[PDB]
């Protein structure tokens, strides 16, 4: 949810 | 490097 | 000899009928296609010369052709994407994979580089590679059950083209081709050749890279600790990409971020997290905050591991990009960290350096900033200590901050700023 993908 | 030039 | 040819007299060789004419001009097109400096690629091209050096790929009774025309072609297929498709656009994929089985090592090698300019040209031209059969043949050279035997360009070759094979976007690679690359690619992350472990990690970190199943397809193969291994190495450019697949990895779930913490990453932050080279920071405090975006459990081993201080440290000292992720990772971790967590967070030294951050001129950090301390706050109130956190924010000059925020141009930073302004000063 809060990850952030590159 | 996506492409390399051989010399 | 066959240095300093003319484009026209090249083409009068090729179009004799003679093959140890056509051989000799083949070569001295080759020599001017590896000239450092302006080689004259779209010369050659309009000269109409690509066909017949496809055509000569296919001279198995004179092996040096083959290998001069793969040269040249390699040569033009290593410039832009016209030119480049210009080679495909000869017929030059088929022939070169019919070449990768090749007695000669040298002629099959070329043909191996041959295949991964064109791959790396684009994900278009690299899924018409995979569609014209080429992974077979690529794997089958590396079917050795030492990969030391093998000649040290040949293996870094094979493993350069194989990178650009499960390199690019939109789309990714073919699922069934990944996994038919993952366990080659596996031995090689495991050899001793630092170039053939940089591009071998590279071509981990682009198929980590996309949705939480890519992820899982590659972190079942047992690549982890390996990645960590290399992590830890010495050489930029092993550490580079080994950094990018970890990130890559812990954007995806829980539990492959777990697989990550369990392999003992974090054990190497500390010095990622004050790496000289700026990228290596920055990518470093993004996976940081992709782990503190995680469960509670994850925060408290960044916790145990000492990390909290550093990146503190990159918050008060650093590149505005790597300081960006650093407030990334601060409202991560107060999202989801425990109270002790982020009153331990707050006993580090973050909230200075997180108020004069505040004073940068971008929006989305000012937001993010403003989401920890709204966070913290809440902390504070369940502590029944919001009074003390208001005198460190006014202390260190954070008040003042907010108040100048509050006439801010972006409409959520006046709101979340007024809504701290009225809610704790």
């Amino acid at each position: 949810s809060r990850k952030r993908k590159f | 490097a996506r492409k390399r030039v051989r010399k | 000899g066959t240095v300093n040819w003319s484009v026209e007299d090249i083409v009068k060789g090729i179009n004799s009928n003679n093959l140890e004419s056509q051989l000799q001009a083949t070569q001295a097109a080759r020599k001017l296609l590896s000239r450092e400096k302006q080689p004259p690629i779209d010369n050659i091209i309009r000269a109409g010369l690509i066909p017949k050096f496809v055509s000569f790929l296919g001279k198995t009774d004179c092996s040096p052709i083959q290998f001069e025309s793969a040269w040249a072609l390699t040569n033009i297929a290593s410039g832009t994407s016209e030119q480049t498709k210009a080679v495909v656009d000869g017929g030059a994929i088929p022939a070169f994979i019919s070449l990768l089985a090749s007695p000669h090592a040298h002629i099959s090698e070329q043909a191996v580089w041959a295949l991964g300019n064109i791959a790396g040209d684009g994900s278009a031209f690299r899924d018409l590679v995979i569609k014209h059969g080429a992974i077979d043949p690529l794997l089958a050279l590396l079917a050795v059950p030492d990969l030391s035997t093998l000649a040290c360009g040949y293996l870094r070759n094979l493993t350069w083209t194989l990178s650009n094979l499960c390199r690019n976007k939109n789309p990714a690679p073919p699922l069934d081709a990944v996994e038919q690359i993952l366990p080659t690619l596996v031995r090689l992350l495991h050899h001793n050749d630092p170039e053939v472990l940089a591009d071998s990690c590279w071509a981990i970190s682009y198929l980590t890279d996309g949705p939480n199943e890519r992820i899982e397809m590659v972190v079942k193969k047992g690549v982890v600790p390996q990645l960590v291994k290399l992590l830890g190495a010495t050489e930029l450019p092993i550490v580079t990409p080994a950094l990018r697949a970890i990130g890559n990895i812990v954007t995806g779930t829980d539990e492959q971020t777990q697989k990550v913490i369990d392999a003992g990453a974090l054990a190497v932050f500390p010095s990622l997290l004050t790496n000289p080279k700026t990228n290596i920071q920055k990518e470093a405090t993004w996976t940081m905050s992709n782990i503190t975006a995680g469960r509670q459990d994850q925060i408290q081993q960044v916790v145990n591991h000492g990390l909290v201080p550093f990146l503190v440290g990159v918050l008060s000292k650093a590149d505005f990009k790597t300081q960006k992720e650093a407030a990334w990772a601060i409202t991560n971790y107060t999202s989801g960290g425990t109270v002790e967590q982020i009153v331990y967070l707050v006993h580090c030294g973050i909230i200075e350096p997180l108020m004069n951050l505040l004073s940068a001129k971008d929006t989305k950090i000012i937001q993010v900033i403003l989401d920890a301390i709204s966070n913290i706050f809440q902390a504070a109130e369940k502590l029944g200590e919001t009074e003390k956190l208001s005198i460190m924010i006014e202390e260190c000059g954070g008040l003042d901050k907010i108040e100048a925020l509050q006439r801010h141009e972006n409409e959520s930073v006046y709101k979340a700023s007024l809504n701290l302004i009225e809610k704790y000063f």
